[PDB]
């Protein structure tokens, strides 16, 4: 075997170094003529598919002729009486050796993402696990704002187990060995996760904003019922609305070339010629966009009808309602320009990839970070505007 | 609660001349968090409502001339009238915004003008009331200055206090006079037996009384 | 422009209640307080309470509290201030007061006059003064109007329909036996009267009475 002939070569080398008597540069150097010649009728895993007349295979082989007659020289030296001779020659065929071994067989960027991702990843699950826990195990905290805010944990869970192969697929992206079912899985679990999660948003404000100006609210936003409703459709628009990532994505590769070494995961020539991919990013366009004019107007109006302008001789009081809406309103309004500031330059950047694809590095990179960034977020603003959560997290804890 | 009193009561003044009231509070109007002392003073007018001049005890509303002054901190105000004109004719409160709402007492603001004898005007009751049973013999005194003025009526020159009626009127906002309604009420016998009915007015613009007299016989 | 129209004056049995309203027009309805004000001549202006139209709580002073009632409607954009256990000293002028943000401007109404008394409505019966016949030879003339026994307060008079206002004085009428008296006096120049007629026009709501008399000649 080569590796074996290569590893005696290496040990016998190492003998004629630390050997004292020229006996022991003897064998040593005898040794490595069998196992020099014995590797040389070897063939190389890299030159198996070229024939044996082939040029490369006849270089493979002179490099071999070089080091057999290197050890000639250095076992006549030896049967001498040179060690040091012997030695040196040996040196040399340590040159030739290490040169036609190396001859024959955004870094530190994807270090810092990667870890970040993980610190994400990490700050994610235990975060997001824990506000659905914290729902779970408390009467007072069992409201309908913190029942949407646990679909929308547990959508940043999901999208969190969705990273891996997506990071993979980051710095990983000229081979994809993984199959299309998983191409297509992911990616459709985590665009799903997408619109679950901005649906979920949409729908808390909206309720919110009646609860607020309609106090009429008591027969329309009936119980958690309603809530439980409101997010089966909201999950079921969100997987059937992304569907047809099932046929937008896939695996592709380059006619006349190995598909081991040139398949990709991306959308198809089926998916470009008729326009489902600029029909799929205008579609979760609007799902991004049009929601987000939805919750800065409602947003405004409960911002406008709570913090209103009064006039400082106001003798009446404040109601003790607008205090407590204040807070979950302080808190969702804070959770909301969070969600728009980090999600913003991802589905910039998937518009300029659609429009790109009819005829920078840091912009996909933190945009890639920006879009765990909100995942893991949602948890800590939880705890920092929230006295109820923080208490809460620290009861189960501590 | 905040009790308010103001000083004075009544105040008299020459046109042109300088005014200055006070408004004194029973608790400090001063609130740190906002350093604004909440004191506002308002112009009523005779039949109208009461029109804000100064908030926050020093600051003028926009409109309201500059000779109107606010000052003053704590419980101790004042409204300062540089130039008192006849237009100034009101009743001046002081309502406090620290606590609730209170009013003062108020401030009512009278001008000095030149004295003006009054016009005296007498009638005699009318048909339809003689028809009715009762007569009423009605004088008339307008347009005098200053207030003080007395009337007496003279039936046959005999003197008659009981069965009469006055109404004094506020300062009038055109010429700043004064004036009063004068009804002698007699029944309808008792007036058709005497014969000459006589209001007389004594004024200090005139040493000798202004009479008005009529007889029933004539006309 | 911001304007505010009360109810009108009120004569009501003592023991019984009555409910005052206050139209807003001209700002958003539930951004400016409604404060309400009693104003009686021995007391002089009396704070009585406050609303706010947009949460509907409000703020009563402790001499008021349980007396007055104050409420508001959004959709009519009115307040309201119910009185309940009339008696003699409830008789009073009470205002509605709409407090804008800027502390600068606030907005009063004309006034509501509450009367409380057992006494009914009584027209008033109006009197023409005419001159004696041997006074018009001066400068100018002056004729009269006599509202005798009404009740209650106000009536509204006038000389010529309004087009008579300066050289006219009405006094404060005064209350005898449960009616009151009042009068007022016109002054022309000597070439109006009597060539042109001169009417004084009195109207009293209380009992829907509104007479004109001519004042002429004897
Ligand atoms: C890095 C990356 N690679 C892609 C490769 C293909 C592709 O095709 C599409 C698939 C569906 C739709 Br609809 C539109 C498409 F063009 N998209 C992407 C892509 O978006 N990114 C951005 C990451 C950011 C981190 C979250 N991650 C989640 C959302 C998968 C996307």
């Amino acid at each position: 075997d080569l590796e074996d002939n290569w590893e005696t070569l290496n040990d016998n080398l190492k003998v004629i170094e630390k050997a004292d008597n020229a006996a022991q540069v003897k064998d040593a150097l005898t040794k490595m003529r069998a196992a020099a010649l014995d590797a040389q009728k070897a063939t190389p895993p890299k030159l198996e598919d070229k024939s044996p007349d082939s040029p490369e295979m006849k270089d493979f082989r002179h490099g071999f002729d070089i080091l057999v007659g290197q050890i000639d020289d250095a076992l006549k030296l030896a049967n001498e009486g040179k060690v040091k001779e012997a030695q040196a020659a040996a040196e040399q065929l340590k040159t030739t050796r290490n040169a036609y071994i190396q001859k024959y067989l955004p870094a530190p960027l994807l270090a810092g993402v990667t870890a970040t991702c993980v610190a994400l990843f990490v700050v994610g699950i235990a975060g997001n696990l824990l506000t659905m826990l914290v729902v779970s195990r408390f009467r007072e905290l069992r409201t309908t704002t913190n029942l949407y805010l646990s679909s929308m944990a547990f959508s940043d869970l999901l999208i969190f187990l969705c990273m891996p192969l997506d990071l993979v697929r980051l710095w990983q992206y000229r081979p994809w060995n993984f199959g299309d079912l998983l191409c297509k899985l992911f990616q459709f679990v985590s665009e799903s996760c997408t619109y679950a999660k901005v649906l979920t948003i949409t729908a808390l404000s909206v309720e919110r904003y009646f609860a607020i100006c309609f106090p009429l609210r008591a027969k329309v936003v009936v119980t958690k019922g309603r809530v439980k409703l409101v997010i089966f459709v909201i999950w079921a628009v969100a997987f059937c609305s992304a569907g047809p990532i099932f046929v937008l994505v896939g695996v592709e590769h380059e006619q006349g070339t190995d598909p081991w070494d040139t398949n990709e995961c991306r959308p198809t020539e089926f998916a470009v010629r008729s326009g489902l991919l600029t029909v799929m990013v205008w579609v979760s366009s609007i799902f991004f966009f049009l929601p987000v004019f939805c919750l800065t107007v409602l947003y405004s109006l409960i911002g406008r009808k709570l913090w209103r302008r009064r006039r400082g001789d106001a003798v009446v009081g404040a109601s003790l309602r607008d205090q407590n809406h204040k807070q979950t309103v302080k808190m969702l309004a804070v959770v909301v320009f969070a969600f728009i500031l980090c999600w913003l330059p991802f589905h910039v950047g998937r518009y300029l990839f659609s429009k790109s694809f009819e005829p920078s590095q840091y912009c996909n990179l933190v945009s890639f970070v920006l879009f765990y960034l909100s995942a893991a977020i949602n948890p800590i603003l939880y705890n920092i505007m929230s006295k109820k959560y923080r208490v809460a997290v620290f009861r189960l804890l501590g | 609660d905040i009790v308010m009193t103001q000083s004075p009561s009544s105040l008299a003044v020459s046109a042109g001349e300088k005014v200055t009231l006070s408004c004194k509070s029973s608790q400090s109007l001063f609130n740190s968090r906002t350093r604004k002392n909440y004191l506002a003073w308002y112009q009523q007018k005779p039949g109208l409502s009461p029109t804000l001049l100064i908030y926050w005890a020093s600051t003028r509303k926009s409109g309201v001339p500059d000779r109107f002054t606010g000052s003053g901190s704590g419980t101790d105000f004042t409204l300062t009238i540089t130039s008192v004109q006849a237009e100034d004719l009101a009743v001046y409160y002081c309502k406090q915004s620290y606590y609730l709402r209170t009013f003062g007492g108020g401030t009512k603001l009278e001008i000095k003008r030149a004295d003006a004898a009054p016009t005296v005007s007498i009638f005699p009751p009318s048909s339809e009331q003689l028809t009715s049973g009762g007569a009423s013999v009605v004088c008339f005194l307008n347009n005098f200055y200053p207030k003080d003025i007395n009337v007496k009526w003279k039936i046959d020159g005999s003197e008659r206090q009981n069965g009469v009626l006055n109404s004094w009127t506020d300062q009038d906002s055109k010429d700043s006079t004064y004036s009063m309604s004068s009804t002698l009420t007699l029944t309808k016998d008792e007036y058709e037996r005497h014969n000459s009915y006589t209001c007389e007015a004594t004024h200090k613009t005139s040493t000798s009384p202004i009479v008005k007299s009529f007889n029933r016989n004539e006309c | 422009e911001v304007q505010l129209q009360q109810s009108g004056a009120e004569l009501v049995r003592p023991g019984a209640s009555v409910k005052l309203s206050c139209k807003a027009s001209g700002y958003t309805f539930t951004d400016y307080e409604m404060h309400w004000v009693k104003q009686t001549p021995v007391h002089g202006l009396e704070w009585i309470g406050a609303i706010d139209p947009e949460t509907g709580g409000t703020v009563y002073n402790q001499k008021f509290k349980g007396k007055a009632t104050l409420t508001a409607d959004i959709s009519s954009t009115t307040a309201y201030m119910e009185l309940r256990s009339l008696t003699s000293e409830d008789s009073a002028v009470y205002f509605c007061i709409s407090e804008d943000i800027d502390e600068s401007k606030d907005y009063w109404g004309q006034g509501t006059t509450l009367t409380v008394s057992s006494a009914k409505t009584t027209a008033p019966s109006v009197y023409p003064l005419a001159p004696v016949c041997g006074d018009t030879s001066g400068s100018s003339v002056t004729l009269g109007c006599l509202v005798k026994g009404y009740f209650p307060e106000p009536v509204t008079l006038t000389w010529n329909s309004g087009s008579l206002s300066s050289g006219v004085h009405t006094f404060p009428a005064v209350l005898q036996s449960d009616l009151y008296t009042l009068s007022s006096s016109v002054t022309v120049t000597s070439s109006t009267w009597p060539s042109q007629s001169i009417t004084c026009n009195v109207a009293h709501p209380a009992s829907s009475t509104k007479v004109d008399k001519k004042i002429e000649p004897r």
